[PDB]
């Protein structure tokens, strides 16, 4: 729900932040940036210069 | 070998022809008659589904 009242837990730290453009929650942005990975399955067409 | 060559910025060494990358293959020659550096860059490839 739009209120996010829950008795007092507080879930904003695990449940998605609408301010970053990603919409994944503070841990899972952390998570995200602890893992370091340089195989991406993205096209790779911006090397050879 | 077939390929798109070039205008290098590796600066070759008095007595170098050619380049080697990470995987030991060539990927730079020195052009016999200009001494210009040139880079070897493969032709596109892929997979087709
Ligand atoms: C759920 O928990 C989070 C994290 O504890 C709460 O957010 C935090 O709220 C405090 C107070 O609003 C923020 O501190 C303030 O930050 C501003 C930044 O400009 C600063 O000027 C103030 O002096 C103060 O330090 C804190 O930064 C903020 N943290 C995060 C990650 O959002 C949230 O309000 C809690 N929600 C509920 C319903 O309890
Ligand atoms: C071959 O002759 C041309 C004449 O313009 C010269 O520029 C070039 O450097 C020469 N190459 C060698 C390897 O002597």
């Amino acid at each position: 729900p739009p209120i996010k009242y829950f008795g007092g837990f507080n879930f904003s730290q695990i449940l998605p932040d609408p301010s970053k453009p990603s919409k994944r929650s503070p841990i899972e942005d952390l998570l995200f940036n602890k893992v370091t990975l340089a195989d991406a399955g993205f096209i790779k067409q911006y090397g050879d210069c | 070998g077939t390929g798109v060559l070039t205008k290098s910025n590796k600066k070759f060494l008095p007595f170098q022809q050619f380049g080697r990358d990470i995987v030991d293959t060539t990927d730079a020659v020195r052009d016999p008659q200009t001494l210009e550096i040139l880079d070897i860059t493969p032709c596109s490839f892929g997979g087709v589904s």
